[PDB]
RNA sequence: CUAAAACUAUGUGCCGAAGCUGCGGAUGUAUACUUUGUAUACGUGGUAGGGGAGCGUUCUGUAAGCCGAUGAAGGUGUGUU
RNA sequence: GGGGAGUGAAAUAGAUCCUGAAACCGCAUGCAUACAAGCAGUGGGAGCACCUUUGUGGUGUGACUGCGUACCUUUUGUAUA
C-alpha cells in the first residue's frame, strides 16, 4: 500500500496561499513565507477583536465631551448628572445624538444640570 | 442484517495504534513522548 | 421617528420601516414583538426622556427571520513553545423590521 | 445604526485670530492645538482633519514665568560631527517669534502626515497686522 | 483583427531584446522599420525580421493595406537554455547558461 | 508647567483590563426525572507528559453492484456547509 | 522560425508532440503611488473604477488612522548581533 503525497499536499499549499492574496512579494507567492503571514494575521485579528471595543468607547466619550462642553458642562459632570437622574442611555446612543441632533442633546444636558442642582 | 456489508465488532474491542511524530494536534508530535536530550531519548535508550 | 429601544443587552435608535439585526430571539419568523421599555422618543422639538422609561410608549416590530453572520477564524499560537490551536465561529441573529412608534 | 465618520468633503474649517499679548506660552499652546485638531466639534474623528484655522498676532509679546526667559534653551543639530547649536528663549523671541510657537504647538500634536497637515492651519505673525483680511477671521478670546 | 508573426528560438536573451521591443511598441509600421533599420543593436535585426514577416502575413493572407497598419502588440518571452561548463582557477568549474528568446509581433490597423 | 500641570492634607466626580455584570453560542464532570432529554451546579491559560475522540490518503472484501463519451480521474476558478 | 491552405473527432494532438501544477519571467486593463521613516499585517475608514439593483448590495484598489520587533531549535532567559 504505497501512498503518494501529491494531491493532498498540493491542496493544502493551495488553500494556505489563497488566504494570502494582497500581501507583498514572497508573502503572496512562497508557501514558507505566506504560512507565517497567515498565522500572524490570525493572531493580530484575535487581539484586535478585543481592542475594537476600547477604541469605539474612546471615540464616543470624546464626542460626548465635545457636545457637553457646548452646553456648559464637562463629560464627567454630565455623566454623573445623568446617572443621578436615572437616565440609562448608553454612550453609543449619546454620541449619535450629539453628532446628529443638537436639540435633543441640549435637552439631555439640561436634564443632567437639573439633576445636579 | 447478515451480509459481509453489515458485520461490526463489539464496542470497545479495537483501538487505533499510537503514531508518534505526526504534527502538533496529535499530542505525540515533535519528540514523541521521549523528553529532551537524554540517554533515554536516544535510539535504543533504556539501560539494562 | 427616532425612538430608543433595548434588545440583546444593547441599545438601538430606530425609525419606522427600519430593518435591523439583533441577538437571537425565541420568537417565530412571522410573529410580531413589542418593546414597551422605551428610553426616549423625539418627534421634533418634542422630546420625551425616560427616567428610566417613557411611560406610555410602544414600539412594534416584525420578525423577518433568523440567520448567521459570516465565518470568523480564531487562531491561538505560542512561539517557540510547540502550541497551536484553531477554531471557527458564526454568530446567530434575528432580523426585525420596525412597524410603529407610538410616543 | 452605527457610528459614522466625518467626511473630509463635508468638513468646514473656520478662521479665527487670537492675540498673544501677555499670555503664558504653554497654556495658550494647548488651546491652539485642541482647536487645530478639532476636539471641540461633535464630528471629531481621529483620522480626519476637522479642525479650524488660527491666526496668532503679536507673537513677540508672549510670556514665560519664573526664570525661563534666560534659562530655557532651544537646541538644534546640523548632523555634522560637532554641530549642536544652542539658543535662548529671549534671543529667539526678539529674532524669530514664529519658531517658538512652531515648536511649542507642534510638540503637542500627532506625528505623521495628518499632524503635518494640521500645523499648516496655524499662521503666526510678530506684529499687530496679518494679511488674511479676505478670509474674515473671528476674534477668539482664548 | 491582428495578424501575428512568431520568431521562436532567437539566440539572444530576452532582457536584451526587450529594450528594442520597447522602442517600437505602438508605432506606425514605417516608423518602426526606420528605427530598426538604423540601429546598432543586434536584437534589431531579429525584431525587424519578425516585423517584416508580420507585414507580409497581413498583406498576403488577410489582404490589408500597409500604410494604415500599426505595431499594436509585441512581447518577448524566454526560451530554453543551453547548459555549458567553464573551467575556473584551482580546479573549480562554473555553469554557463546560454539563453534564448521568443519574439511575438502583432500588426493591426 | 510657577496662587502649578510640583509638594502636603481633605472632598466630590470621572477614566481605566481579556477582572466582574448583561445578552447569544459551544463544551467537561456530577446530580434529578424521562428511562439517551433537558434542566441545575461547578468548571473549560498551558511546556515536558498522561488520557479521550476524530478527518483525510493508498490498497482488499461487499462489487459481474453503482456512477461515467449526454464526459472519469487530474488541473484551474466560483459559491456554499 | 512562422502565417495561410489541407488531414483528422481533436493541431495551445505538429514531432522538445497525452494531461500540463509551482517556483521564476513578460504583455494588457483598473485603482494606488514622487513632504514621507521600521517583521509590511491587523482593527477602522474616505475616494475612485466596474457590475448590478432602485441596495443598510457584489467585485478590485486603498488616501488617512490606533496597535504591532519573522519562524524553528536550544535555554534561567532570545527581535536578538
Ligand atoms: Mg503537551
Ligand atoms: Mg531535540
Ligand atoms: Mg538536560
Ligand atoms: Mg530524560
Ligand atoms: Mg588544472
Ligand atoms: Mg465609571
Ligand atoms: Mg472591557
Ligand atoms: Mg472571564
Ligand atoms: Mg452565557
Ligand atoms: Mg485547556
Ligand atoms: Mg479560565
Ligand atoms: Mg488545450
Ligand atoms: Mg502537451
Ligand atoms: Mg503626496
Ligand atoms: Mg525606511
Ligand atoms: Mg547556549
Ligand atoms: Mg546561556
Ligand atoms: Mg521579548
Ligand atoms: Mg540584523
Amino acid at each position: 500500500a504505497r501512498v503518494k503525497r501529491g494531491v493532498v499536499a498540493h491542496r493544502r499549499h493551495k488553500k494556505i496561499l489563497a488566504r494570502a492574496k494582497g500581501y507583498y512579494g514572497a508573502r503572496s507567492r512562497v508557501y514558507r513565507v505566506a504560512f507565517q503571514a497567515v498565522i500572524k494575521a490570525g493572531q493580530y485579528a484575535y487581539r484586535d477583536r478585543r481592542q475594537k471595543k476600547r477604541q469605539f468607547r474612546a471615540l464616543w466619550i470624546a464626542r460626548i465631551n465635545a457636545g457637553a462642553r457646548q452646553n456648559g458642562l464637562s463629560y464627567s459632570r454630565m455623566i454623573d448628572g445623568l446617572k443621578k437622574a436615572q437616565v440609562i442611555i448608553d454612550r453609543r446612543v449619546l454620541a449619535d445624538i450629539a453628532m446628529h441632533d443638537a436639540v435633543a442633546f441640549a435637552a439631555l444636558a439640561e436634564k443632567a444640570k437639573g439633576a445636579l442642582a | 442484517t447478515l451480509r459481509l456489508n453489515e458485520l461490526a465488532p463489539a464496542e470497545g474491542a479495537k483501538r487505533e495504534h499510537r503514531r508518534l511524530g505526526r504534527g502538533i494536534g496529535s499530542g505525540v508530535g515533535k519528540t514523541g513522548g521521549r523528553g529532551i536530550k537524554g540517554q533515554k531519548s536516544r535510539k535504543s535508550g533504556g539501560v539494562r | 421617528m427616532y425612538a430608543v429601544i433595548q434588545s440583546g443587552g444593547k441599545q438601538h435608535r430606530v425609525v419606522e420601516g427600519e430593518t435591523l439585526k439583533v441577538e437571537l430571539l425565541k420568537a417565530e419568523s412571522g410573529a410580531t414583538i413589542t418593546f414597551d421599555d422605551v428610553l426616549m422618543v423625539v418627534n421634533g422639538d418634542n422630546i420625551q426622556i425616560g427616567a428610566p422609561v417613557v411611560a406610555g410608549a410602544k414600539v412594534t416590530a416584525e420578525v423577518i427571520g433568523h440567520g448567521r453572520h459570516d465565518k470568523i477564524r480564531i487562531i491561538k499560537m505560542r512561539r517557540r513553545k510547540h502550541y497551536r490551536k484553531q477554531q471557527g465561529h458564526r454568530q446567530w441573529f434575528t432580523e426585525l423590521k420596525i412597524t410603529g412608534i407610538s410616543g | 445604526m452605527k457610528t459614522l465618520s466625518a467626511k473630509p468633503a463635508e468638513v468646514q474649517h473656520d478662521w479665527f485670530v487670537v492675540d498673544a499679548t501677555g499670555k503664558t506660552l504653554g497654556r495658550l499652546a494647548t488651546e491652539i492645538a485642541r482647536r487645530l485638531r478639532g476636539k471641540h466639534k461633535t464630528s471629531y474623528t481621529p483620522h480626519v482633519d476637522a479642525g479650524d484655522y488660527i491666526i496668532v498676532i503679536n507673537a513677540e509679546q508672549v510670556q514665560v514665568t519664573g526664570n525661563k526667559a534666560l534659562d530655557k534653551k532651544y537646541y538644534r543639530h546640523t548632523e555634522f560631527p560637532g554641530g549642536l547649536k544652542e539658543t535662548n528663549f529671549e534671543k529667539l523671541v526678539a529674532h524669530k517669534p514664529e519658531e517658538i510657537f512652531e515648536r511649542a504647538v507642534k510638540g503637542m500634536l500627532p506625528k505623521g502626515p495628518l499632524g503635518y497637515a494640521m500645523i499648516k492651519k496655524m499662521k503666526v505673525y510678530a506684529g499687530s497686522e496679518h494679511p488674511h483680511a479676505a478670509q474674515q477671521p473671528q476674534v477668539l478670546d482664548i | 483583427m491582428e495578424v501575428t508573426a512568431k520568431l521562436r528560438g532567437a539566440a539572444i536573451s530576452a532582457q536584451k531584446a526587450r529594450l528594442v521591443a520597447d522602442l517600437i511598441r505602438g508605432k506606425s509600421v514605417a516608423h518602426a522599420l526606420n528605427i530598426l533599420n538604423f540601429s546598432n543593436k543586434k536584437a534589431a535585426v531579429l525584431v525587424k525580421k519578425a516585423l517584416e514577416s508580420a507585414i507580409a502575413n497581413a498583406e498576403h493572407n488577410n489582404s490589408l493595406d500597409v500604410d494604415d497598419l500599426k505595431v499594436s502588440t509585441i512581447y518577448v518571452d524566454e526560451g530554453m537554455s543551453l547548459k555549458r561548463i567553464m573551467p575556473r582557477a584551482k580546479g573549480r568549474a562554473d555553469r554557463i547558461t546560454k539563453r534564448t528568446c521568443h519574439i511575438t509581433v502583432k500588426v493591426g490597423v
